[PDB]
RNA sequence: GACCAGG
DNA sequence: AAGCTCAAGTACTTAAGCCTGGTCA
DNA sequence: AAGTACTTGAGCTT
């Protein structure tokens, strides 16, 4: 399972694959993903 | 002026919850949203649906020698009203509160902004019960921030709390997430009977003449149609009209006698009431009268029955009800609509025929309808209402035809009183009209049974590319006159002919093909869209000494007065001018009373009215006092001089009013009006180009058309914008030179470019031929640092074939997944890691079919390292569905790379040429390396001396801490602007002409002559790397001819020919020609028969023997069958099994594949070319 | 967005020289000459912290993780 | 392939 | 008569290159 | 719109 964000209400919703996407409190129909901890390098140029 | 910053910062930190800070942006968007508000309120749709009428069906028992066929069960149904509810959640209630749907979810869910459209249906059962019923009619769009959106009047706090950007302007229909918009088009003037001379008229009707009279009449509900008079050489005039894409041609005397039960003497004394027996008119009217007496009838009844029996077939009216009222119906529907009363139609038609004869009489000039004089604007909402009225008329006529079919079958179920019957009928027919609207807004094909008097049927809608704020505005302001005139090649109406002064901008209109057509409205020219009440106007006119003659009378001296299409009376022309004067004074006085303390009664004369006094003059425009009061026109404000208060006027008063443009230019006894400030003349985008009055107008035109494409800040709400390609300029800043209107419109929220210390100098040597340089240190310390956003979407819904249910899903199907790149990028859900850098050959989303159970892949088809910022799992709909759409927003980064065009604000678009190192640049006595070197040889031959002035202004403003006001027309000839800015500079310490001493960089000694250093605003452009470079070493080919494809997305090749051929074949390079045109593109080895000379006839031999030798091709056409004994050598066999003998003359010739394709298609035309070889 | 640290033409650092510039217009009743008290004598490093739009404070009021 | 864009 | 040059009148294809984007059914 | 060459019918002469 993953973690997302309700677009309007902003609540972690923990949906599992092959599911009905919706905000479990809002009824909204859009979810952003959240950026996890990840090690990326960028040159200072 | 000074930089408003403390106000800017305080508005930024906590947005103003009281009122949207910059009101003039709203007054700029006003046209569209006000047209839509006038749709919903002010009774626009209602009048329309009422004027459709009622539509009928019934059981036909044939007349059979009776004539009056009996019919009992007749239903004529009628539409009460139309309702457009607020856009609620998806149509049905779904286990939650039916909540509002702001446009945010419209733009993210990548779907349109729809709302329920309800109709009120009524009955007639050949009686009077008139029971009604509310009908769901599908879903229609709604203009953001209209009287039907959930954002109107919401204060910017409540906007930023939602997902729109603070100074949202609204005005755009959203469709699938691409904000489509209805461009304003230009139409002939409403109700004003104009004249025409255009050659087609006569040679269409050979007895006809170019002399014609056109009038565009419009009902109160804005459902206009045009009916024109075509005059013919004989003397008669035919009364053109157009119905259902069908022309129609009736004589004027006919319709005139049909209208009123009249005496022909009344006809004549109405035509030539004057100066009794003026020879020309009194003979032409005699000829017309005899010509109509020829084959016509006498009475109104007889004529009406003539016309009715004529038209009954094409008119979609009830097949039965009558024939006399059919005549009173045709004169109700087509002849003259804007006039309600019959007698008034009669008077006006007499006016019209008199004016037309005058036009042939040479006493009236040829009106030039292709001028902003006789032109008007069709707003968006009015066209929307008219198309909705038309789709509703179609819907009614369609269910009418359906019930007629039910009556036609035999009589399957026939009880016109029973409701179950009608719910069945409604079940059968398509009951959705909203999707027709949404398709319209998606593409623009206005498909209606009648064109509604609009020439071109297509192109009405344009996407509102938010690329940069100026482009957003100039989408909202602009107009366009139509492709029909565009296709014609002439220096005509594409000319900026001057009756537009303050109506539609003279400078700003794009370069290229549409140049001169789309004229963006001036800064202040509104579009008056809310009509007014004007009955008090006839009251006051007849109170003012002018009375209409009930007894038929008319003299020479008297002229005509008309209130936007209605004969009110007649007047002597001096009285006409005095009436115009007193009326205009009354208008201004009561308006300036309505603003301040005095209470508001119903406005006697509405301010929007433009009193159209047409003076008389020989060989001049025909004089009729024109009191216009309708919306869908242009209206601009000025200050009145005899009073001291506002006054507005439209595109008649310009040509006849002495409008002084400078308070000091005023000459008494003539000048009746004074302009506020001539800044009010230009458009919005053109206005904000400092010193716009020092440049050669082509350069101001370039800078206008090219500022509309700056890589600037497209707003501030970018987290919630799913648009396709967005550009954001990381570090933009306010111009040090800025016309105060640039602060008033509040651009400071939306900067476009940066401020560069530009030293005009030709030193690097690279910066010639209009290019420039870019100081490398500034280029790496963060000069215009572009960021592109490409939001691409993935939709499993489309890729499923058909039949089986929803199959594919996102993620890693139960089973293994590759480690090498997949598990690196894609997290676990098939959705990529947030922020991981992507390179072209790498996956972005992972989806798997259920049957094969094997994960598929889609890689990042862009050819440039992009990042990932946000991935949106677009839920399908109301709910209860899987994630069937992802939206990945890739954040490409684009620093200034050699080739990335830059531009000052005067038309000096260039290239960043070399990025000269910072230490090898020039420098002054102070130490500032000039950041960007422009070229001196570029200022003559372009006349952008305004730029040098801008340099002065900037070096003045930056020093002290001022914001130099650079509106056009401030600085006059007495004291130059140069002198003022120079006084400023010499105050600051630097040279007075702007010069500065600069030592060179690579030699260390000073430049003999000083150099120029200014502080300009370089709004970076948008053409850098995407456009530029495509290389094709080897790649995909064409299905047909094996020539490389036409791409840059499919590695497509570049075209070389049809002039490139002439170039080389002049160079005398036959080998280069044969190489490029043949060798590199399409090369082949093909066999031909030398005996027969055919190329289709070659077949390679099959099953000759075992492995043995190679397949030696042969020719079928020159080979004979295998019957008979022959030697084993020459024989060979066929795939089907046939053996043959002959056809051995097969050689191996090179031949371009396209010729093979030509042989194929040619022989398909049954003709084949026989090529020889020797 | 944020103030362009290390102004373009010259090399002076002006990052920290905005939040102390803004509270001069704010509460000192001075005009654009206020920045002269900051130690900016040129006019390249002066057209940076004078005419810079701080367009972040209008953009940070858009958290998707609002929790409201 | 068609309609708006753009160099 | 009827042969035969004369007249307006009816059908009928072109309108610079490229290149790049987008939306669309 | 521009303009081309194309083709048919009506009026005059042997
Ligand atoms: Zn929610
Ligand atoms: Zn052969
Ligand atoms: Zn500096």
């Amino acid at each position: 399972t993953m973690i997302y964000l309700c677009a309007d209400c902003g609540a972690r919703n923990t949906i599992q694959a092959k599911e009905v996407i919706r905000c479990r409190e809002c009824g909204h129909r859009v979810m952003y993903k959240m950026r996890t901890k990840r090690m990326v390098q960028f040159e200072a140029r | 002026m000074s930089f408003q910053t403390l106000e800017r910062e305080r508005t930024f930190k906590n947005p103003p919850k009281d009122g949207t800070s910059f009101p003039d942006l709203q007054k700029a968007v006003k046209p569209h949203v006000d047209s839509f508000n006038a749709l919903t309120n002010a009774g626009l749709l209602n009048y329309a649906v009422k004027e459709i009428g009622e539509k009928c069906a019934f059981d036909s028992i044939t007349q059979e020698e009776g004539g009056a066929l009996k019919f009992g069960n007749k239903i004529s149904f009628r539409v009460d009203e139309v309702q457009i509810a607020k856009p609620m959640l998806s149509s049905r209630e779904r286990s939650s509160i039916n909540r509002k749907v702001y446009p945010a979810e419209a733009r993210e869910r990548l779907t349109t902004y729809k709302s329920r459209l309800v109709l009120k249906f009524s009955w007639s059962v050949n009686g009077g019960p008139r029971q009604s019923e509310m009908r769901e009619v599908g879903m229609i769009p709604i203009m953001v921030r209209s009287n039907r959106c959930h954002l109107e009047g919401l204060s910017p706090a409540e906007l930023i709390a939602h997902k729109e950007e603070s100074e949202e302007m609204g005005g755009y229909f959203i469709v699938n997430g691409i904000e489509k918009l209805i461009r304003m088009l230009i139409l002939p003037k409403r109700n004003h009977p104009t004249a025409i001379i255009r050659p087609s008229f006569a040679n269409r009707g050979t007895s006809y003449s170019q002399y014609g009279l056109s009038i565009r009449c419009v009902r109160p509900d804005q459902s206009s149609l045009t009916n024109t008079l075509h005059y013919l050489n004989n003397g008669v005039t035919m009364f053109r009209f157009h119905w259902r894409k069908n022309e129609y041609l009736i004589p004027s005397m006919m319709i005139l006698k049909a209208l009123l039960e009249t005496s022909d003497k009344e006809i004549f004394e109405g035509i030539v009431g004057k100066d009794l027996g003026n020879t020309f008119l009194t003979d032409r009217v005699e000829l017309m009268l005899r010509a109509y007496k020829s084959y016509g009838l006498y009475s109104q009844t007889e004529t009406l029955q003539y016309l009715g029996s004529k038209f009954r077939v094409v008119l979609g009216v009830a097949e039965d009800l009558t024939d006399v009222e059919v005549g009173r119906f045709l004169l109700q529907k087509v002849v003259l609509v804007h006039l309600r009363e019959a007698k008034d139609k009669f008077r006006l038609l007499l006016f019209m025929i008199r004016k037309l004869y005058a036009l042939v009489a040479g006493e009236c000039c040829a009106d030039n309808p292709d001028s902003p004089q006789h032109q008007e604007i069709l707003l968006g909402g009015f066209l929307y209402g008219q198309i909705l009225k038309e789709k509703i008329e179609d819907w009614l006529n369609s269910i009418r035809a359906q019930i007629n079919l039910d009556v036609r079958r035999s009589a399957p179920g026939v009880d016109f009183s029973d409701r179950k019957y009608l719910t069945r009928v409604f079940s059968k027919i398509n009951n959705d009209i909203g999707t027709k609207l949404q398709y319209f807004l998606s593409t623009g094909n206005l498909v209606s049974n009648t064109g509604l008097d609009l020439q071109q049927a297509t192109g009405y809608t344009v996407v509102a590319e938010k690329l940069n704020f100026y482009r957003f505005l100039s989408h909202f302001r602009m107009v366009h006159r139509g492709a029909f005139f565009a296709e014609l090649k002439t220096t005509t109406v594409r000319k900026l002919l001057p009756e537009a002064w303050g109506f539609m901008c003279p400078v700003h209109t794009p370069d290229g093909s549409p140049c001169g057509l789309l004229n963006h409205l001036a800064r202040k020219c509104e579009i008056v869209t809310h009509p007014s009440d004007v009955s008090q106007i006839p009251s006051l006119l007849l109170s003012l000494g002018v009375d209409p003659p009930s007894v038929v009378g008319h003299e020479s001296g008297w002229g005509c007065v008309q209130l936007d299409g209605k004969i009110v009376g007649w007047c002597t022309y001096k009285l006409a001018k005095h009436v115009a004067d007193v009326l205009r004074l009354m208008k201004i006085e009561y308006a300036v009373k309505l603003r301040n303390g005095t209470a508001t009664e119903p406005a006697k004369v509405p301010l929007d009215l433009e009193i159209g006094y047409v003076p008389p003059s020989h060989n001049g425009q025909y004089p009729g006092l024109y009191l216009f009061s309708n919306p869908a026109r242009m209206v601009r404000p000025v200050k009145h001089i005899s009073t001291g208060e506002l006054d507005m006027l439209g595109p008649f008063e310009q040509v006849y009013m002495d409008i002084a443009c400078f308070p000091k230019e005023i000459v008494p006894k003539v000048s009746t009006h004074v302009e506020y400030s001539p800044t009010n003349v230009l458009s919005i985008v053109a206005n904000m180009t400092p010193f716009s009055d020092f440049n050669q107008s082509p350069r101001n035109m370039y800078q206008c058309q090219m500022g509309k494409q700056t890589m600037g800040t497209p707003g501030t709400a970018l987290r919630y914008r799913t648009d396709n390609k967005l550009y954001r300029l990381q570090t933009g800043q306010t111009p040090v030179v800025r016309p105060k209107l640039h602060n008033t419109y509040g651009l400071d929220h939306y900067p476009n470019g940066t401020n560069a210390v530009v030293a005009v100098i030709s030193y690097t040597g690279y910066d010639m031929e209009d290019a420039m340089i870019l100081n490398k240190s500034a280029h790496e310390r963060g000069f215009g640092y572009g960021t592109v956003y490409k939001g691409e979407s993935f939709d499993l819904s489309q890729k499923r074939r058909r039949g089986e249910p929803v199959v594919h899903h996102f993620g890693f199907a139960p089973g293994s997944t590759p480690r090498r790149e997949w598990l690196q990028k894609l997290d676990a859900d098939g959705l990529p890691f947030i922020g991981i850098k992507l390179e072209d050959g790498d996956p972005i989303v992972a989806y798997y079919d259920e049957s094969t159970g094997q994960n598929f892949i889609e890689t990042y088809h862009g050819t440039e390292p992009g990042f990932v910022d946000e991935v949106r799992l677009l839920g399908n709909d109301v709910g209860d569905s899987e994630c069937q759409q992802i939206h990945v927003k890739l954040r490409i980064t684009r620093s200034p790379i050699i080739g990335d065009k830059f531009s000052s604000r005067h038309g000096q678009k260039g290239i960043c040429s070399q990025k000269w190192p910072t230490v090898d640049m020039p420098f002054t006595e102070s130490g500032m390396q000039p950041d960007i070197i422009i070229n001196p040889h570029a200022f003559p031959s372009r006349m952008t001396i305004g730029m040098f002035i801008e340099s002065l202004a900037g070096k003045a403003g930056a020093c002290h801490g001022l914001a130099q006001d650079s509106t056009p027309f401030i600085y006059s000839e007495q004291q130059t602007a140069a002198d003022y800015f120079g006084e400023q500079l010499v105050k600051a310490g630097y040279n007075y002409h702007g010069n500065e001493p600069m030592y060179s960089g690579i030699t260390g000694q000073e430049m003999k002559a000083d150099i120029y250093i200014g502080v300009v605003y370089y709004q970076r452009l948008r053409h850098m790397v995407s456009d530029k470079f495509q290389v094709r070493t080897t790649g995909p080919i064409h299905n047909l001819t094996r020539q490389p494809v036409k791409g840059r997305k499919r590695a497509g090749g570049i075209r070389f020919g049809e002039m490139e051929r002439d170039a080389v074949i002049g160079h005398g390079t036959s080998f280069l020609m044969q190489d490029r045109l043949m060798n590199c593109s399409d090369y082949a080895q093909s066999w031909v028969c030398r005996d027969c000379g055919s190329i289709i006839s070659i077949m390679s031999t099959i099953s000759m023997n075992g492995v043995g030798s190679a397949s030696e091709v042969r020719c079928r056409s020159c080979a004979k069958p295998a019957l008979g004994l022959e030697d084993t050598s020459d024989i060979w066999q066929d795939g089907s099994g046939k053996k043959f003998v002959g056809g051995t003359n097969t050689t191996l010739i090179a031949l371009p594949s396209v010729f093979n394709y030509l042989t194929a298609e040619l022989t398909a035309m049954n003709i084949k070319m026989m090529l020889e070889v020797k | 967005m944020i103030i362009p640290i290390r102004c373009f033409s010259c090399g002076k650092v002006i990052g920290d020289k905005w939040d102390t510039y803004l509270t001069l217009l704010q509460e000192d009743n001075t005009e654009g000459e206020a920045l002269d008290k900051l130690g900016l004598q040129r006019y390249c490093c002066r057209r940076m912290i004078l005419t810079h739009v701080d367009l972040i404070e209008k953009l940070l009021c858009y958290n998707p993780l609002s929790k409201q």
